[PDB]
């Protein structure tokens, strides 16, 4: 309350947190049905910290509390709280969403990620381990059953034991690696080698364990080395193919077709001319060529890089174009990351 | 004959202790490497024809690097760590040229790189021009290595 | 807020540092005149720690600053002519207690 | 990638003691800040190859000023009273560069700054010039600031 | 804004002892007043990050003079006299520029200044040029005065 | 066999040789008829090092193993391990062999040179 025009000595100050956001990183945070401390407003918008703190001020210790305190300490720009039952409905209306944060949450999620995929919204869920330690006489079969056969996913399983005491969600570790990802690398990079602050993984994990979590639906371990203190370590997700293995070249194809889809939107309702099959596909062709001059694209001229095709023997029929239709199709390279380094050694004494 | 290789495309990789990742940052203007032997000439009492030159120690020369003002890098917040004496931590550089393709032709691999100056360009009101500033390191040792050597 | 001298001298830093800010009080709320503030704050209070005022072996952990848009004020607090500055410190610890201990490290 | 910072915008604050109100003064021609580390070269007997480099002493640069002779500012007769001898205060200076909007992209925050020299422009009776005068501060201590570091 | 000063018009009014009248000559290229102080800088035992400079003795500089081979005044008879060593005779100068009306805007004023040397100009067959001697003197003190300092 | 993302530590490493090869030399070396140890295979093309120690993994004591471990440790390219029956017949198919190597052969590669 200022009353004078002079100086106010208040000393309740408390932390801030400057913003650093990416524009590829915009998370949805969901939050549990039967959960006290939260408000009734089901969806809800988080600019920034100064924003989170006016509507929560007092320090909880659940797991959206510290999911999205983890998330705007690294960064993190807007993001949403999103009650479990309307997931499927929030990214169907509110158009800027591309993660899906699973923090502290199962099964509800999960049957929700799956009706959006299917209904194909280019996002990409980050899903949560089990909280309990992991034996070792597990299988890798039995305990990766609860999580969609999608390329769309990842798990993440170590929990974290964040400074205070709470413990942090696995899916807020891996969504404040991608924050300063998608800045300082890009999204076609992984989000696996950068180091997350303030943070403990709550199990030790050897190497041995994760040989047996990588292959099939990828586990992908959150470990801390000595150095490089709490990374993530591993970027697959939840299928073993060729295309859609490595979180990398899923999410570049995401980024792809939303960053096309919003240049394209502005070319809707042109009549379906020839002019106009012209004026789609150079819109294209200049979207690739900056993409791949920045690295993001495999190939070491244009033609192996990306190729855009319309025609009208080419991707669509006269009997189609008369629905209204305009087929274009894209294909390009993206560049794989490198997973495993062999050290082959020999010495031989005294030569 | 093989084409000689020219020197407009260049990538720099620095590796610091203090910095857990290894990070390649783009410069404008990287100087250039010397590699001196300091050679002594001697003068014999009845020889007045030849000369006599001795080899002393080997003087590596230093790598000055330009870029423009642009986001803080994990190099520039490093200079401003050892300029302000807060460290004394010094890196392992690769500089590489690069082909037609993408292929590293030659590489010259600094050891101990120290950063020693900062220098900033001239704030002029009628300029246009890039704010450009000039970096300074001095290392221990060099190595060349490529198949263009 | 014990030990006389820590209120003693939170005290001495709000006398100056609100002498300085007063300076640049009935100027714009634009975005140059608190870049020109925290300029003048974060020069006086790293000669404060050169001189052995604050703990910290380096500068991030001795004190901080952070004025802006949306990291202390909003845009309602812009519109209602505030200018708020976040100043965090970090202090000294008297030696009121000597721990003596003795080892005796037997060496043959 | 974001765009580099051009050089034709930049504001000064300085704050002297003698003078209770911080002003503001537009130059021309902001020289520019340097800051060496001062090294020296060591020789080791056995070592023939390699070099050592050893850190000394940050050496800060000086702050040359150029601006038109206009009205007495709060500056030009303060340097009046420093080289009069009157006075032997030093200001605090705060330079910073402007984005497109007004925003402060870099911040390089001087710290006792002391008024050194005064250099008068040519008077010549064919020039089609404006008077321009030259001034020159020694400060102790430097630490820049901003986002484009 | 008002309108920055401009370096084509400027009275110079003399005043020895020798001489009962002050008077006022035309010059082409008065050269520039310079006025340094001669900071030192000192290094400290554990200091190695800031710097000290400590004020030590204000110096200023000469002040060179251009005119034409013209009939003689009462200062080349004076540089004569100073030159043949029959006067040490100094003046006291005033250097004024001038606005459009005819209002003085910024002046010098010179103390004790001595006539130290004459250097003529060049005798060329093929030239086209007016003989221009340079004159130039050394003062004591200096004071600027006027509205535009 | 690579499992975990990690960094793998194998120590049967072997030897290596980079390729420095030039274009005007294509050889063809000659094995014998009677020759155990040489797979079925009678024509067979091999690029390097690398791809001739995958299907000769272990460091035989022959002819034609010391001829071309001896050729590809001084630069050497591509390369043709022929049987002394077909080797007047992978000349006029392959179109890129410029040697003839009597790799430790006798009367049946002179005959099929002279072809």
């Amino acid at each position: 309350t200022t009353t004078y025009p002079g100086v106010y000595l208040s000393e309740d100050a408390v932390s801030s947190f400057s913003v650093n956001s990416a524009a590829t990183a915009v998370p949805l945070f969901a939050y549990d049905s039967e959960n006290t401390n939260t408000i009734n407003k089901p969806i809800q918008v988080f600019r920034n910290w100064a924003e989170f703190t006016v509507e929560y001020p007092t320090p909880l210790e659940d797991a959206f509390y510290t999911s999205l305190s983890l998330w705007f300490m690294h960064g993190g720009g807007k993001c949403y709280l999103v009650n479990e039952a309307n997931i499927a409905d929030a990214v169907a209306q509110y158009d800027d969403i591309t993660l899906i944060v699973a923090a502290g949450t199962d099964t509800t999620t999960y049957t929700a990620f799956t009706t959006v995929v299917g209904q194909g919204y280019r996002i990409f869920g980050l899903f949560d381990g089990p909280k309990e330690k992991i034996a070792g006489t597990a299988k890798p079969d039995e305990v990766m059953e609860e999580y969609p056969t999608s390329p769309f996913g990842a798990v993440f399983y170590p929990w974290g034991t964040l400074a205070s005491g709470a413990a942090v969600p696995p899916s807020a570790i891996a969504a404040a690696s991608i924050t300063q990802t998608d800045r300082t690398r890009g999204v076609w990079k992984a989000p696996a080698n950068q180091a997350v602050n303030g943070v403990t993984p709550a199990f030790a994990v050897s190497d041995d364990f994760q040989g047996k979590y990588n292959q099939g639906k990828a586990l992908n371990m959150i470990r801390t080395f000595s150095g490089q203190g709490t990374v993530v370590w591993g970027a697959r997700t939840l299928e073993d193919s060729d295309n859609w293995r490595y979180i990398p070249v899923r999410r570049l194809f995401n980024a792809v077709e939303r960053d096309i889809q919003k240049s394209l939107n502005k070319l809707v309702f042109e009549p379906n001319s020839q002019p106009t099959w012209q004026r789609v596909k150079a819109a294209v062709d200049s979207y690739l060529h900056s993409l791949w001059q920045q690295g993001a694209l495999a190939g070491n001229t244009p033609a192996d890089a990306w190729f855009v095709q319309v025609g009208k023997d080419l991707t669509m029929t006269q009997e189609e174009i008369n629905q209204g239709k305009m087929i274009i199709k894209i294909g390009l390279a993206a560049v794989r990351p490198a997973e495993f380094i062999i050290l082959q050694f020999s010495q031989d004494i005294a030569q | 004959m093989s084409t000689p290789a020219v020197s407009h495309r260049f990538l720099v990789n620095f590796l610091f202790n203090n910095i857990p990742n290894p990070f390649d940052i783009a410069f404008q203007r990287i100087s250039g490497l010397s590699r001196t032997l300091e050679v002594s000439q001697h003068r014999e009492g009845g020889e007045n024809v030849r000369n006599l030159w001795l080899a002393e120690q080997v003087n590596h020369g230093s790598l000055v690097l330009e870029r423009g003002v642009m986001n803080a890098s994990p190099l520039t917040l490093q200079f401003d760590r050892v300029l302000r004496r807060e460290s004394t931590q010094w890196a392992n550089v690769v500089i590489m040229l690069l082909n037609e393709l993408s292929l590293p032709v030659t590489t010259w691999t600094l050891s101990h790189a120290l950063p020693v100056r900062w220098q900033m360009g001239d704030l002029d009101a009628g300029s246009n021009q890039v704010l450009i500033n000039t970096l300074e390191l001095r290392y221990q040792d060099m190595r060349m290595l490529g198949v263009k050597l | 807020w014990r030990y006389i001298q820590i209120r003693l001298l939170v005290s001495s830093v709000e006398h100056y540092l609100s002498k300085l800010a007063r300076a640049y009080l009935f100027e714009p709320n634009t975005a140059p005149t608190w870049m020109k503030l925290k300029g003048q704050v974060w020069t006086w209070l790293r000669q404060q720690w050169l001189a052995g005022a604050f703990f910290g072996t380096v500068e991030d952990e001795a004190f901080s600053l952070s004025i802006g848009l949306d990291e202390t004020m909003t845009e309602d607090d812009i519109r209602h002519g505030k200018m708020i500055l976040q100043v965090r410190l970090a202090l000294l610890a008297p030696a009121e207690f000597i721990a003596i201990s003795l080892t005796l490290d037997l060496r043959d």
